[PDB]
C-alpha cells in the first residue's frame, strides 16, 4: 500500500525534523522558508446576491 | 551554481500556499455534503494491516505534537518579503530592493568626488585639535562676528578688523584657545569627569547628541530648567543615577536612597550660545563647575573659565567646534579605558 | 478511519487542481498544516479558561 | 499579585496540569497551583485599605 | 575598578530626562531606515493604531513632567515607524513598538457573529422611551404583524407606521421580509419607533454590507431622549 | 481530586478527617467546578482553614455577631490592652 507507505515515511520524517529541537508551534511548524507564525478568520465573504445589493 | 537549493524551497512554498488555499475551500463546504458520504465509504471499507500502522502512528504523532505540548516557552535582512511569481512583474518592495542593490554597486560608478563640503561629515568625522588650521576654522565660518553696532566691546582683544558691517574674529587666537579647551575635555573626559553638553539653539540637538555618545557625556538641547544645578535636589532627584566600573559598564549595584538623591554635579559645562544661557553659567560659577563656551563678539568672555572666540550663530561652526572637542573627549576616553586593560 | 480519509481527501481535493513530490512533500506539508490548526484552536481554549477564571484576585 | 496568579494559571496550562471536554470545562487545576504563593502571610495585609491617616481637621464653634 | 556613581540617561540634566531618552530611541530608529518605503494602504486608511494613553505613557514618559505635547511627538514617531511597509519593516523596529501597544492580548472580545436562526429568522431588540420592541424578520413579501394584530389596527397614526417602514426603505426591501413585531410598554410612538430600531438592528444579519447605509440613515441610533425629573 | 485517608491523615487533624471522607462521597470525582464572578465566597489567597490565626480570624471566647459560645461561657475577662495586636512584625 504506497499510500500507507508514503504516508508513514511522511509521518517519521516529520518526528525527526521536530524531534532535532525544541518542539514550539511558532517556530517548528513554521511555512518553508519562515521563522515563524505567530498562533494568533470570521471575516466572512459577501456571497454574490449580497455584494449584487450592495453595488 | 547553487541557484537549485532555493528552487527546491520555492517549490515547496507553492505547494504549501496550494494546500492552504484548498484547505480554506472545504472550510465553506456543508459538513453534510463529505461528512455522511466520507463516514459510508469507512463503513464499507476494512481497514488492512498497514492501514492500521497510520491509524495510530498519526493519532500518537497528533497526541504528541498537539495536544500534549507547550504552545509556548517560559533570509535574515528583509525577512517579510513576498516575492512575486516569476512571470508577474516586480511588486512595489521588489522594486525598492531592487533599486537598493543598484545603489550600492553601480549607482556611485563613473566618478569620485573631492575636495565637496558634506555637513554631516562635521559631527561623524571631526578633526582632531592639532590638525585644525586658520584656513578650515575660516572655512567653517567661525571668523565671522556680529555686526559692529552690537559690539560687546570687553571682546575688543578678541577681534581681528571690522569687515561688511560685521567685526572679524582673530582666527590665530581662535585656534589657540580652541586647543586650551580640547585639552581640558580631554583631560576631564580621561579622569572619568561628568560632561554636559549645553545648546539650546533650533538645529544644534544633533550635534549635541553624538557629542555626548562618544565622550559618554551628557546634552541638554530643550531648555535649561533654571536651579539644575543649585537646586538640583528638587529638579533631578526623582530622576535615576547607576554605579560604573574603570570600564563605564553598569556594576548593578542597587543604590541606597541615600545615594540616590545626593547631587550629581557636572565636572565640565560646555556651552554652545552663552548668550541665551547666562542662567546655566551663573549657576555654574555659584557651583564651582568649570565652563567651556563659544564667545561671539556681543558676548561676555569672563562669564567662562575658558572662552573659545568664535561664530555661534552658525550651525556649521558651532558643529565644527563641538566636533573638535567632542572627538578630544573620545581620546580621552580612549586612554582611560586603554589604561585598565593593560 | 477518518483520521486518514480525512487527510487522503483533502489530497484528492488538491488532486482536482493538479489535474512524486505528493508522496512525500506535499503530505509532509499537509500534516504540518494541520498540526498549525490543532494548536490555535488550544491556543483559543486557553484564552476562555483564563477568562472565565478570577485572573484579578486582588483588584482590577 | 495579579501579575502572580495569572503565570501561575498561564504556567498550569501550558503544562497541561477529552477534547471535546477540551471546549466546555474551564477548570484549570488543581487550587494549590492556581494559588502557589500567594498565602495569608503576604495577601492579606497588603490589600487591606483605610490603613494610614493622612489627614485630619478640627473646628471649633 | 574603581566605581563611581554616574546619572543613568544621557538626558538627565533635561526637563523631563525619560521622554527624551525614549525619543531619542525611536529617532535613532527612523534615520537608520529612513530609506524604508512607507505603507501603500495608508491611503485605505487601515485601521490599527493601539497606542498606550497619555496617563500610560505618564509612567514611563516622566509622570508629572510629562506634557500632552511631549506625548504627541511620541504618537507621530509611533506611527511613522508603525506606517513603514510590512514586507520591508524588521525586527528592530517590531521590538520597539512592542513596548508602546495598548495591552490587550490576556484579553479577549465579547461579540459573537450574529446568524440567522434555525427557521430563517433575525431576532432583535429596540427600545425607545419607556417601550420596548422584540422583531422577528424572515424573508418573505411584505407581511407584517404587530402584537398579532395587523399594522392598521394596532397602530392607527399612519406616520407611527411610516416610521415602521423605514428602514426597509433605506435598503429598499420593503416587499422582501414578513416582520412579526412584539411590543410593550409606553405609548404608540414609543412602540413604533423602538420596533423601528429593531427592524434596523435585525436587517443586518441579512446583509452585513448594508450596515453603513443603516446607520447613515439613523435607524440604527438608540435614541436616549427619555422623561426627565424637573430638577 | 480525591485522596486515600492514609495520606490525608498525615497533613489535617483528626477532628477534621471526617468531614473530608463525607465530603469525598458526596461530590463526585468528576465535578467541574465553576467560578463565580458575581460572589466572592473564598479570599483571594489559599487557606486550608485549619488553623486560627490570631488576628485575621475571630479572637477565642471574645463576643461577637458570630461566636458560638453561651453567653454565660466568654474568656475575656481584662479590657485594658488591645485584644487582637497586629499581624506578623506587629
Ligand atoms: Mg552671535
Amino acid at each position: 500500500e504506497k499510500g500507507v507507505d508514503e504516508w508513514l515515511e511522511a509521518i517519521n520524517e516529520l518526528r525527526e525534523e521536530f524531534s532535532a529541537k525544541e518542539y514550539l508551534p511558532e517556530t517548528s511548524l513554521a511555512p518553508p522558508g519562515q521563522s515563524k507564525v505567530d498562533l494568533l478568520g470570521s471575516k466572512i465573504k459577501p456571497t454574490a446576491e449580497q455584494l449584487a445589493q450592495w453595488e | 551554481p547553487n541557484n537549485n537549493d532555493e528552487v527546491m524551497l520555492l517549490q515547496q512554498k507553492l505547494l504549501y500556499d496550494e494546500i492552504r488555499s484548498e484547505l480554506k475551500s472545504l472550510s465553506q463546504v456543508p459538513e453534510d455534503e463529505i461528512l455522511p458520504e466520507l463516514k459510508k465509504s469507512l463503513e464499507q471499507d476494512k481497514l488492512s494491516d498497514k492501514e492500521q500502522q497510520l491509524e495510530a502512528e498519526l493519532s500518537d504523532f497528533f497526541r504528541n505534537y498537539a495536544l500534549l505540548n507547550k504552545l509556548f516557552d517560559s533570509t535574515k535582512p528583509y525577512p517579510n518579503l513576498i516575492p512575486s511569481a516569476n512571470d508577474k512583474p516586480y511588486s512595489s518592495q521588489e522594486l525598492f530592493l531592487r533599486q537598493l542593490n543598484h545603489s550600492m554597486r553601480t549607482a556611485k560608478l563613473g566618478a569620485t568626488i573631492s575636495k565637496v563640503y558634506y555637513p554631516h561629515k562635521d559631527i561623524f568625522y571631526p578633526p582632531l585639535p592639532e590638525n585644525i588650521t586658520v584656513e578650515s576654522l575660516m572655512s567653517a565660518g567661525v571668523h565671522l562676528g556680529q555686526s559692529t553696532s552690537l559690539w560687546r566691546s570687553s571682546t575688543q582683544s578678541y577681534i581681528y578688523g571690522e569687515y561688511k558691517g560685521i567685526h572679524i574674529i582673530d582666527l590665530n587666537q581662535t585656534l589657540s584657545y580652541l586647543k586650551r579647551a580640547a585639552k581640558v575635555v580631554e583631560g576631564v573626559s580621561e579622569s572619568g569627569g561628568i560632561i554636559l553638553f549645553l545648546g539650546t539653539r533650533q538645529g544644534q540637538k544633533r550635534g549635541l547628541e553624538e557629542a555626548a555618545k562618544k565622550t559618554h557625556g551628557y546634552y541638554v538641547s530643550t531648555r535649561w530648567i533654571p536651579g539644575t544645578l543649585t537646586n538640583s535636589t528638587e529638579i533631578s532627584g526623582i530622576w535615576e543615577k547607576q554605579e560604573i566600573d574603570s570600564n563605564d559598564n553598569p556594576t548593578e549595584r542597587a543604590l541606597s536612597p541615600n545615594e540616590t538623591s545626593k547631587q550629581v554635579k557636572p565636572d565640565l559645562l560646555v556651552v554652545l550660545n552663552p548668550t541665551e544661557n547666562r542662567n546655566a553659567l551663573l549657576e555654574a560659577i555659584k557651583s564651582r563647575v568649570p565652563t567651556i563656551a563659544i564667545i561671539d563678539t556681543d558676548s561676555e568672555p569672563s562669564l567662562v573659565t575658558y572662552p573659545i572666540p568664535g561664530n555661534d550663530d552658525s550651525l556649521r561652526s558651532v558643529n565644527f567646534l563641538l566636533g573638535v572637542l567632542a572627538r578630544a573627549g573620545q581620546r580621552g576616553l580612549q586612554n582611560r579605558l586603554a589604561r585598565n586593560n593593560e | 478511519l477518518k483520521l486518514l480519509n480525512m487527510i487522503l481527501s483533502m489530497m484528492n481535493k488538491t488532486n482536482n487542481n493538479n489535474n512524486t513530490l505528493d508522496s512525500l512533500m506535499n503530505k509532509k506539508l499537509l500534516l504540518k498544516n494541520m498540526l498549525l490548526d490543532m494548536n490555535n484552536k488550544k491556543m483559543n481554549n486557553m484564552k476562555r479558561m483564563l477568562n472565565n477564571n478570577n485572573m484579578n484576585p486582588a483588584g482590577a | 499579585i495579579n501579575n502572580n496568579k495569572y503565570n501561575n494559571m498561564i504556567n498550569l496550562l501550558n503544562n497541561n496540569n477529552n477534547n471535546y471536554n477540551n471546549n466546555n470545562n474551564n477548570y484549570i487545576g488543581n487550587i494549590n497551583n492556581i494559588y502557589n504563593n500567594m498565602t495569608i502571610d503576604n495577601i492579606p495585609m497588603d490589600i487591606l485599605m483605610y490603613k494610614y491617616l493622612v489627614g485630619w481637621s478640627i473646628k471649633f464653634k | 575598578l574603581p566605581r563611581r556613581i554616574v546619572p543613568k540617561l544621557a538626558t538627565f540634566y533635561s526637563a523631563n530626562p525619560n521622554h527624551e531618552d525614549r525619543i531619542n530611541r525611536l529617532e535613532r530608529l527612523l534615520r537608520k531606515y529612513i530609506k524604508l518605503p512607507s505603507q501603500n494602504n495608508n491611503e485605505a486608511q487601515q485601521t490599527k493604531a493601539p497606542w498606550i494613553s497619555f496617563d500610560e505613557y505618564a509612567l514611563i514618559g516622566g509622570g508629572t513632567k510629562l506634557k500632552p505635547t511631549q506625548y504627541t511627538q511620541l504618537l507621530y514617531m509611533l506611527n511613522k515607524l508603525h506606517n513603514i511597509d510590512p514586507q520591508l519593516t524588521n525586527d528592530e523596529i517590531t521590538s520597539e513598538l512592542s513596548q508602546y501597544y495598548k495591552k490587550s492580548s490576556m484579553l479577549s472580545n465579547n461579540i459573537k457573529i450574529k446568524t440567522l436562526d434555525e427557521f430563517g429568522r433575525s431576532i432583535a431588540v429596540g427600545k425607545r422611551k419607556s417601550s420596548t420592541a422584540k422583531v422577528f424578520v424572515v424573508r418573505g413579501t411584505g407581511e407584517i404583524l404587530v402584537n398579532g394584530r395587523q399594522l392598521n389596527d394596532y397602530f392607527l397614526k399612519m406616520k407611527d407606521r411610516e416610521s415602521i417602514m423605514y428602514p426597509l426603505q433605506v435598503i429598499e426591501s420593503v416587499g422582501k421580509y414578513n416582520i412579526f413585531a412584539t411590543t410593550s410598554g409606553g405609548g404608540p410612538t414609543g412602540q413604533a419607533e423602538s420596533i423601528m430600531h429593531a427592524i434596523a438592528k435585525a436587517l443586518v444579519v441579512f446583509n452585513p454590507l448594508l450596515k453603513s447605509r443603516l446607520h447613515k440613515a439613523g435607524v440604527l441610533t438608540r435614541d436616549y431622549r427619555h422623561v426627565e425629573r424637573k430638577k | 481530586q480525591h485522596y486515600d485517608e492514609s495520606l490525608l491523615s498525615r497533613y489535617y487533624p483528626e477532628s477534621l478527617l471526617k468531614s473530608i471522607k463525607l465530603a469525598q462521597q458526596t461530590i463526585p470525582e468528576d465535578t467541574k467546578f465553576r467560578v463565580s464572578r458575581n460572589v466572592e465566597f473564598a479570599p483571594p489567597y489559599l487557606d486550608d482553614f485549619t488553623k486560627i490565626h490570631p488576628f485575621w480570624d475571630y479572637k477565642p471566647g471574645m463576643p461577637h455577631l458570630h461566636a458560638q459560645e453561651e453567653n454565660n461561657n466568654f474568656s475575656i475577662f481584662r479590657w485594658d490592652q488591645v485584644q487582637q495586636p497586629l499581624p506578623g512584625e506587629g
